[PDB]
């Protein structure tokens, strides 16, 4: 018993088709191992300024005979400043025909997001806090969790298939390895934080040059680019060539020109002779404006996003802790086995 | 973009 679940890719994001409601409302939401709630844009939700977050699905609970209103205040904030607020409540969610009762969500009111997200993360994560950090509300069954409790899936566990740069489309697979999409065997990695889902990463290589780094780094599909600490970026930023650039009172980043080469690959190496590659193609990411932005920025937490992650094969154990990793394999060849 | 907290 395996899940396929389409993953559209949007450009910045991966998003995927699910339903809520007794009535099917069709909701397009970010596939996040980076956050563990699911929110959906309320079909009354004031959006943030300049935010069309209303042209991915809404949700009307009015119209839904099993929704039910918990009591209790939702708040979330990401890594990128975006927010969103609302009430937590409860629904039937369909993902690709297969539902689940009384999930615990948040209806969103007020959002900063394009669209809702799917949170797959670790129970441990959710954002269950207000402003100050005072826990308002219990650590509950998020949905891989609820997948695995009413029998839809074995473990909670899932498998990672961005496909390539240019793909309109990858799969998420809940309980389940597609087994012809990677070369090699998956090398099983230990999660390294009770909170987040991260591995050591021992070293990345650049241009001819080893980097030693022996920290953990989240494997988040819910970001764009990588981020690693600032004196490593810039190890990385001097072979590259990539220029720090300030843009608020607190933010840098670093830009490269648009008409970079990009031949060459950036090797990714991990515990147990892990080693995903990457093509330098995804380290000159285009702006609207005509400048560029490099595919490595400097942030004090380390995050693989997709850039990373589409040349991966990932496959994600939250009960044994583990993510197993290979070199991704395009194809369309399809072998899934459960897990 | 950058998905939690």
């Amino acid at each position: 018993d395996s899940i396929s679940l389409s993953l559209i890719n949007e450009g910045p994001s991966y998003a995927s088709k699910v339903s809520v409601g007794s009535n099917k409302q069709q909701q397009t939401v970010i596939i996040d191992t980076g956050s563990s709630d699911f929110w959906v844009v309320d079909s009354n939700a004031q959006c943030g300024k300049g935010v069309d977050c209303k042209s991915s699905g809404t949700f009307t609970p009015s119209s839904s005979s099993s929704y039910k209103n918990l009591g209790a205040a939702f708040t979330i904030r990401y890594g990128d400043g975006s927010t969103s607020q609302g009430t937590w409540g409860k629904d039937t969610v369909t993902i690709n025909g297969v539902s689940i009762t009384g999930q615990q969500i948040a209806d969103v009111t007020q959002t900063s997001v394009d669209q809702g997200i799917l949170g797959i993360g670790y129970t441990s994560n959710e954002a269950v806090y207000d402003t100050s950090g005072r826990q308002t509300t219990p650590n509950y069954d998020n949905v891989p969790v609820t997948l695995k409790k009413q029998g839809k899936i074995r473990t909670n566990a899932y498998s990672l298939y961005l496909n390539s740069p240019s793909a309109e489309t990858g799969t998420i697979i809940f309980g389940g390895v597609d087994n012809a999409k990677y070369s090699g065997k998956l090398v099983a990695e230990q999660v390294t934080s009770s909170q987040a889902l991260t591995i050591s990463l021992a070293s990345v290589n650049l241009k001819g040059s080893s980097f030693s780094f022996g920290d953990g780094a989240l494997l988040d599909s819910g970001t764009t680019l990588t981020y690693f600490p600032s004196d490593f970026a810039a190890q990385l930023a001097d072979k590259a060539g990539a220029r720090l650039v300030q843009v608020a009172r607190d933010q840098y980043l670093y830009f490269i020109d648009c008409n970079t080469d990009t031949s060459g690959t950036t090797v990714f190496n991990f515990g147990n002779g892990a080693k995903i590659t990457v093509p330098n193609t995804e380290y000159v990411y285009q702006n609207g404006d005509g400048t560029c932005l490099w595919g490595i920025q400097p942030s004090d937490d380390t995050i693989l996003g997709d850039n990373f992650l589409r040349h991966a094969y990932l496959l994600y154990n939250l009960d044994a802790n583990t993510i197993s990793i290979a070199q991704v394999k395009y194809t369309t060849d399809s072998s899934i086995s459960a897990v | 973009v950058v998905f939690a907290f």
